[PDB]
């Protein structure tokens, strides 16, 4: 994941997690219900 | 469970680049929808004809 220096981590999906979303997209699916 | 497309993992990396060595014509159709058909009712003889 070395873009060059881009740091796309918090764009990418997380495959930790159970749900692969974003770490932005678990902040827009937390907020919104 | 319905299949979103097929699977391609494209190799990145910092001195590798893909250019394209011949091309083709592609002609495709849309079909777009500009106008209906102009329907007149009449009022008198719809709601009570003779
Ligand atoms: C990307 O950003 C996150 C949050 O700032 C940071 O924890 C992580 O170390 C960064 N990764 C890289 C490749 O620097
Ligand atoms: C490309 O990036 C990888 C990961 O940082 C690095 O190990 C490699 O040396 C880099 N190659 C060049 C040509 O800079
Ligand atoms: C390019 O593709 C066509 C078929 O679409 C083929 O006839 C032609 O030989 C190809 N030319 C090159 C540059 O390979």
């Amino acid at each position: 994941k070395y873009f060059g220096g881009f740091n796309f981590s918090q764009i990418l999906p997380d495959p930790s997690k159970p749900s692969k979303r974003s770490p932005i997209e678990d902040l827009l699916f937390n907020k919104v219900t | 469970t319905m299949s979103l497309g097929a699977e391609n993992s494209v190799a990145y990396s910092n001195n590798s680049i893909a250019i394209p060595t011949n091309f083709t014509i592609s002609v495709t159709t849309e079909i777009l929808p500009v106008s209906m058909t102009k329907t007149s009712v009449d009022c008198t003889m719809y709601i009570c004809g003779d």
